[PDB]
């Protein structure tokens, strides 16, 4: 199924193209930017000379010199933002690759919405795609609960389970699974008083 | 031009009390925005034209090229008053008295109308309004809502195990490099 | 805008900001990345379910006092009371001597749906429990759940039998009590009103640094045109559309390192939101302050206010080991 | 000043005015970006703590 949803529509790599579009779209107006003439008398920088004296050519140069080297700084600090939080991606991706994949992560919805079971890398343009294989639960059963018992004049609560019944006996079950047994000794220990 | 003190803009009627001898009044900015006529101790407040932007709600080009404007927090019963061009502009001027207008609370929608029932919406308006392009196909502006109120019966006996499962596996895309540039 | 801030009321300078062209066009992208984000954190913060739930009118929950938290019906809003002094505490003609172009666009959320999402976490994290952040919630009742809480620290299920009673009535002192503490002062919002300071006062420095002259003979576009020649006229006026533009680069760009810090602070409490309220944390000095049981959100203006519900030891004794 | 009269040194000199305050603007903007980063590892060790 996954195929399927790949080729879905044009937004599932759609944290990659930004990439690409935003670090190739950036160019393109630091190219047209030199169009501007920052109001000297022409953009192109020969005719300029060519047409006045080195006396007060200097004047308008200037003026164009110092506009080209700010639109190239504005590029340079736009980057330094850019490479911040892909540093703060690399960094969160070299940690799913360090705990989703080298064994499992006991955080609640990192590693898989819901439970997790395993990772894989899928490597990308530009990027990384984790497999996310998760544990999801489906429909339920309704039961009522009892947190205590007493049967022989004192307590004896389980080692490990809660106490569910249906009608006829209080079971034992796990927190995701309807997964009953009877009562037993071996998973039974006393504490304390029953009042 | 009033003594010297030129511009541009409308003037409207102002209720501030200047004192005898003070005749401008600025703000913060250091912009003029109150004078006293020479001619006569009335006081002008001076505004500018309807402004904001607008913000214009429309489907793909490739879908019809209806349209549902937006004006930003403007109380547009003065809009119409504001517009003279209705004969110089087609399908612009003429949004003035639309579609059945609607106010929200960041100025009012033209070109659309509300509906009563809640679904999921795809068009971010603003302060609570969400759009999408249906019923004939027209434009329907409404409040969003994440789903039907679940109502869960609380109690202090009731509990719910799952008996069953799903394996689901989606994809998390995340950025690792971008492209090495030199200048 | 890109003339309401330089050439505004103009024509002559309207002209002139169309040869530099694709600069101010910039600035527009920029400041509307940011915007969109500032609705990618709070989708986040608070939208991680897909069923707004609500509590039944019966309000008995496992024995603990939770009226403080829960919304009150009898209230104008479904808001519940703490929030009232949370948006008390926090402190907002701060608009219309903002006629040049700076309009502050209202979120697209609206202070009550906020309040909606924030609701159906409490809804959800005392009904549904640790479970209702991974699909299909399950319902759960408060007071039996400390059995499990409590049991993923290594205290067996019997601290909440043998000791039920006192320890279920010492956890209703400490939740009233804050009320209190939350009314003490207003040191502890310091965390709050910072940000809307920080990002208001921007905008004031922003509005008065339209008076500086940047080395033009006048400060207003109107007067230079009236008392020296239109050949050399272009020089001059073009030396102060260059300084508000330059200034204008200056207030995105902090906003741009604004904006990267509170996506921190969007990513971590999205986590106290997916690790902590819906499963017991186990980052020491993350969640709790010692040993961890569960958390409560709350809202606030253009924030977050979490309850860490924590747990520290008492006194203690010493004896002799092997 | 000592060789070039006041009446036209003003925009002389503002030609130099500008070139040490747009090199202030860029050390300081660097400290911005680089304070970050060390707001990064004084998280990722106030964690390890
Ligand atoms: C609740 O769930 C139980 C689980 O099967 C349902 O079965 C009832 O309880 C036990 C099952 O362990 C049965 O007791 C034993 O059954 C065997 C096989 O019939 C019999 O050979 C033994 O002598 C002993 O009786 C019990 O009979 C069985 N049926 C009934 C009517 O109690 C139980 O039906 C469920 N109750 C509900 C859904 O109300
Ligand atoms: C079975 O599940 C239902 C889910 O609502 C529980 O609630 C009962 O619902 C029925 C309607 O089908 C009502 O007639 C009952 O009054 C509800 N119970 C209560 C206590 O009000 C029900 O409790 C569950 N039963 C068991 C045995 O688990
Ligand atoms: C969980 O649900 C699935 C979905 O129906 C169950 O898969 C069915 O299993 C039975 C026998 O095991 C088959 O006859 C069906 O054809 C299966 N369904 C499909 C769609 O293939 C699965 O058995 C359920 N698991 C549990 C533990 O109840
Ligand atoms: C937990 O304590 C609060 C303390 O206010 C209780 O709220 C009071 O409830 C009683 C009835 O139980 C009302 O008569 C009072 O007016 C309430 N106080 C206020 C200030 O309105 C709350 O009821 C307690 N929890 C439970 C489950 O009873
Ligand atoms: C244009 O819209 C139609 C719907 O009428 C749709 O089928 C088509 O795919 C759209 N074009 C593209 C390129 O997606
Ligand atoms: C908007 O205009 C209408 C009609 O003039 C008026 O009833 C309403 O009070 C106005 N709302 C404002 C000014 O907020
Ligand atoms: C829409 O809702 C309003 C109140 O919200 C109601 O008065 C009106 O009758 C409804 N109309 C339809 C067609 O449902
Ligand atoms: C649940 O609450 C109701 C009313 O508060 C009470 O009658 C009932 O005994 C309670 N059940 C348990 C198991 O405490």
């Amino acid at each position: 199924k996954i195929q399927d949803s790949l080729s879905s529509t044009a937004s599932a790599l759609g944290k990659l193209q930004d990439v690409v579009n935003h670090n190739a779209q950036a160019l393109n107006t630091l190219v047209k930017q030199l169009s501007s003439k920052f109001g000297a008398i022409s953009s192109v920088l020969n005719d300029i000379f060519s047409r006045l004296d080195k006396v007060e050519a200097e004047v308008q140069i200037d003026r164009l010199i110092t506009g080209r080297l700010q639109s190239l700084q504005t590029y340079v600090t736009q980057q330094l933002i850019r490479a911040a939080e892909i540093r703060a991606s690399a960094n969160l991706a070299a940690t799913k690759m360090s705990e989703c994949v080298l064994g499992q992560s006991k955080r609640v919805d990192f590693c898989g919405k819901g439970y997790h079971l395993m990772s894989f890398p899928q490597s990308a343009p530009h990027g990384v795609v984790f497999l996310h294989v998760t544990y999801v639960p489906a429909q339920e059963k309704n039961f009522t609960t009892a947190p205590a018992i007493c049967h022989d004049g004192k307590a004896h609560f389980p080692r490990e389970g809660v106490f569910v019944s249906n009608g006829t006996h209080w079971f034992v079950t796990q927190r995701n699974f309807y997964e009953p047994q009877i009562i037993t000794t071996d998973n039974t220990f006393v504490s304390g008083n029953c009042d | 031009n009033f003594n010297g003190l030129k511009g541009t803009g409308v003037l409207t009627e102002s209720n501030k009390k200047f004192l005898p001898f003070q005749q401008f009044g600025r703000d913060i900015a250091d912009t003029t925005d109150a004078v006293r006529d020479p001619q006569t101790l009335e006081i002008l407040d001076i505004t500018p034209c309807s402004f904001g932007g607008v913000s214009v709600i429309t489907p793909g080009t490739n879908t019809s090229n209806q349209v549902a404007v937006l004006y930003q927090g403007v109380n547009c019963t003065e809009v119409p008053v504001a517009i003279h061009a209705d004969q110089l502009t087609p399908t612009w001027r003429v949004y003035s008295t639309g579609s059945n207008v609607f106010q929200t609370r960041a100025g009012c929608l033209i070109g659309a109308e509300y509906v009563n029932n809640s679904y999921e919406c795809d068009i971010p308006i603003g302060a609570g309004i969400c759009a999408s392009y249906q019923t004939s196909q027209s434009i329907i502006a409404y409040t969003m809502s994440l789903g039907a109120e679940n109502s869960v019966a609380y109690s202090n006996n009731s509990i719910a195990i799952p008996t069953n499962f799903t394996i689901s596996v989606t994809t998390e895309i995340l950025p690792v490099s971008m492209t090495k540039t030199s200048v | 805008d890109c003339t309401m801030y330089i050439c505004g009321d103009s024509t002559e300078c309207s002209n002139l900001l169309l040869q530099y062209g694709s600069f101010c066009t910039q600035l527009k992208r920029a400041l509307t990345g940011i915007a969109v984000e500032q609705d990618k954190n709070t989708q986040e913060v608070f939208a991680q379910v897909k069923q707004i739930y609500k509590t039944p009118p019966i309000k008995y929950f496992g024995g603990f006092n939770f009226s403080q938290i829960l919304p009150d019906p009898s209230k104008p809003s479904k808001r519940s009371f703490i929030e009232d002094l949370l948006f008390n505490k926090v402190t907002l003609l701060i608009c219309a001597q903002k006629f040049k172009g700076l309009t502050v666009l209202p979120p697209l959320l609206t202070d009550e749906m906020i309040a909606q999402y924030t609701s159906a976490l409490l809804a959800g994290t005392i009904t549904s429990g640790w479970t209702f952040g991974a699909g299909a919630a399950l319902q759960i009742p408060f007071a039996m759940q400390m059995a499990y809480r409590f049991n993923g620290i290594g205290v067996t299920q019997n601290v909440l039998y043998e000791n039920q009673k006192l320890i279920a009535n010492q956890f209703n002192s400490a939740i009233g009590k804050i009320q209190d503490s939350l009314s003490s002062t207003a040191s502890a919002l310091g965390k709050l009103q910072d940000v809307v300071n920080h990002n208001a006062q921007a905008l004031n420095t922003l509005v008065k640094q339209l008076s500086s002259k940047f080395g033009a003979i006048s400060s207003v576009l109107n007067d230079i045109f009236s008392r020296l020649d239109k050949v050399e006229a272009e020089v001059q006026i073009d030396r102060l559309i260059t300084g508000r533009l330059q200034s204008l680069q200056t207030y995105v760009t902090q906003q741009l390192i604004r904006a990267a810090e509170i996506r921190a602070s969007a990513n971590l409490a999205a986590t106290k939101m997916s690790e902590c309220v819906l499963g017991q944390s186990k980052r020491v000095d993350f969640c709790g302050k010692g040993y961890h049981l569960m958390s409560f959100p709350q809202s606030a203006p253009h924030g977050v206010v979490f309850l860490h519900v924590t747990y520290v030891p008492a006194q203690e004794k010493n004896f002799t080991t092997a």
